[PDB]
């Protein structure tokens, strides 16, 4: 999720089909993870 | 396993809709309230 490169560079990652417990954070090298997690449907 | 979980292991997924059933129900309730209490005036301008 990006609000646009012309405004800022902060992004939000939405892992599809997880439960905030099997996040990976040669093993899908870690990206910028957010400390504010929220489980959705 | 069931059929839904057996398809996720083959790459086929189902994305959830944006508007849930509760929001559609609230929209229908608002439409019914506008139709009963105002008629057709809420579709043109103010109720
Ligand atoms: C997801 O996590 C919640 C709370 O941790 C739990 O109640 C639920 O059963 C979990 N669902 C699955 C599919 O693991």
């Amino acid at each position: 999720i990006t609000p646009g490169t012309n405004t800022s560079n902060q992004v939000a990652v939405l892992y599809q089909g997880v439960n905030c417990t099997e996040v990976p954070v040669p093993t899908w090298r870690v990206y910028s993870t957010g400390s504010n997690v929220f489980q959705t449907r | 396993r069931d059929l839904i979980c057996a398809q996720k292991f083959k790459g086929l997924t189902v994305l959830p809709p944006l508007l849930t059933d509760e929001m559609i129900a609230q929209y229908t309730s608002a439409l019914l309230a506008g139709t009963i209490t105002s008629g057709w005036t809420f579709g043109a301008g103010p109720a």
